[PDB]
């Protein structure tokens, strides 16, 4: 995260972070939806234009309070994966498109102030909350290249597509968005590769829930002007997710 | 001449891609397991080894290419239209064929009734630090 101020405890109780076993390396962020059920971005898992293949084997899952480091007792607790799940057709060779993978946990995790699911947006929740210059929240480590001590919280508006369209020669898709500031609306802010960013996330004021909305997916450098990170439209591929769960 | 619906409607013999590889069958292992999670029109016939858009994919006909995800490509036909650039709230299809839940906790687990509550806060009527700049912004 790149110009974001200091998040509070259990601010987001669904952020899961992914590391590598050997060795013990983050690679990215997550959401927990489920008490098993963790979504993320397929380019975590997969992209062998960078020669990465993981697995279920080769992965390990952080959740909860994540460790206020006064060193003082650490309750982030860990989990393994089950299995993976990739979107089929994870456009990966080309724009990144349905940058969108599941993975099932091994043993279902218990609920606490500090490990709890974000919901997955409804067509009217969807309708209403996608709109440019409405904001959203991702929560990463601070970039000064890698991983500050203090989890780093960031709100981005969503962008006019004729505006992400015109900011990059990347195809984009329906199945993403772009969120963050123009140049000269003042505020900047945005995710970065490592920063372990994950969900994008919106507060309905209709029932006042957490919904997942995005996911961080790709941008070019970090929080540039002109430039905007892209969110894999989670609401559009919704029907995936209900397919490969319902049918597991 | 030109193709509407993105190829919605193409009934053509066209089996490579655009990167020049050769279609898989539609009807083979490695595209069934691809196919397994996906919702296709059943409208659109899946013969042979034909480039056809079944999932209404707005970049148009395609067809898997080898067995491991990512592994399809598009084919070249001739379109009247590019596909009308709807915006990220716009043409959003409806979920429910019915807070409500929309899994089934036997596969989902236990969680989306209670889903996006925060324990430290929206349970105990506790602002965040910034989450006012958020509701503000939904205004307008
Ligand atoms: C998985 C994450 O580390 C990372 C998210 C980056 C978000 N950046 C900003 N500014 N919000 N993803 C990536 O780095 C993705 C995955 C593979 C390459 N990539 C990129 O963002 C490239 N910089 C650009 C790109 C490459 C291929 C296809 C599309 C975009
Ligand atoms: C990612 O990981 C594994 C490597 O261990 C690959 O999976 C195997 O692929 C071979 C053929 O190349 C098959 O004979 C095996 O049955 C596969 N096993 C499984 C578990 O899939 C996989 O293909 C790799 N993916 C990519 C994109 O390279
Ligand atoms: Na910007
Ligand atoms: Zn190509
Ligand atoms: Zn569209």
């Amino acid at each position: 995260i790149v110009e974001g101020s200091d998040a509070e405890i259990g601010m987001s109780p669904w952020q899961v972070m992914l590391f590598r076993k050997s060795p013990q390396e983050l690679l990215c962020g997550a959401s927990l939806i489920s008490d098993r059920w963790v979504l993320t971005a397929a380019h975590c898992l997969l992209y062998p234009p960078w020669d990465k293949n993981f697995t279920e084997n080769d992965l390990l899952v952080r959740i909860g309070k994540h460790s206020r480091t006064r060193y003082e007792r650490n309750i982030e607790k860990i989990s393994m994966l089950e299995k993976i799940y990739i979107h089929p057709r994870y456009n990966w060779r080309e724009n990144l498109d349905r940058d969108i993978a599941l993975m099932k946990l091994k043993k279902p995790v218990a609920f606490s102030d500090y490990i709890h699911p974000v919901c997955l947006p409804d067509r009217e929740t969807a309708a209403s909350l996608l709109q440019a210059g409405y904001k959203g929240r991702v929560t990463g480590w601070g970039n000064l290249k890698g991983q500050p001590s203090v989890l780093q919280v960031v709100n981005l508006p969503i962008v006019e597509r004729p505006v992400c369209k015109d900011s990059t020669r990347i195809r984009i898709t329906d199945n993403m968005f772009c969120a963050g500031y123009k140049p000269d609306e003042g505020k900047r802010g945005d995710a970065c590769e490592g920063d372990a960013g994950g969900p994008f996330v919106m507060k309905s004021p209709f029932n006042n829930r957490w919904y997942q909305m995005g996911i961080v997916s790709w941008g070019e450098g970090c929080d540039r002007d002109g430039k905007y990170g892209f969110y894999t439209h989670v609401f559009r591929l919704k029907k995936w997710i209900q397919k490969v769960i319902d049918q597991f | 001449q030109c193709v509407p619906d993105r190829g919605q409607q193409y009934q053509g013999r066209l089996a490579v891609t655009t990167h020049g590889l050769p279609c898989l069958a539609w009807a083979s292992a490695q595209a069934k397991a691809l196919s397994k999670h996906q919702d296709f029109n059943s409208a659109v016939q899946l013969v042979e080894n034909f480039c056809r858009n079944p999932d209404g994919d707005e970049e148009g006909v395609w067809c898997y290419v080898a067995g491991k995800p990512g592994d399809f490509g598009y084919c070249d036909l001739n379109y009247c239209e590019e596909a009308v650039e709807e915006e990220t709230g716009d043409g959003l299809d409806e979920d429910s064929d019915r807070y409500q839940t929309f899994f089934n906790p036997r596969t989902f687990g236990s969680g989306e009734a209670d889903c996006g509550l925060r324990p430290l806060f929206e349970k105990k009527s506790l602002e965040d630090k910034t989450e006012r700049e958020l509701l503000e912004s939904y205004i307008d």
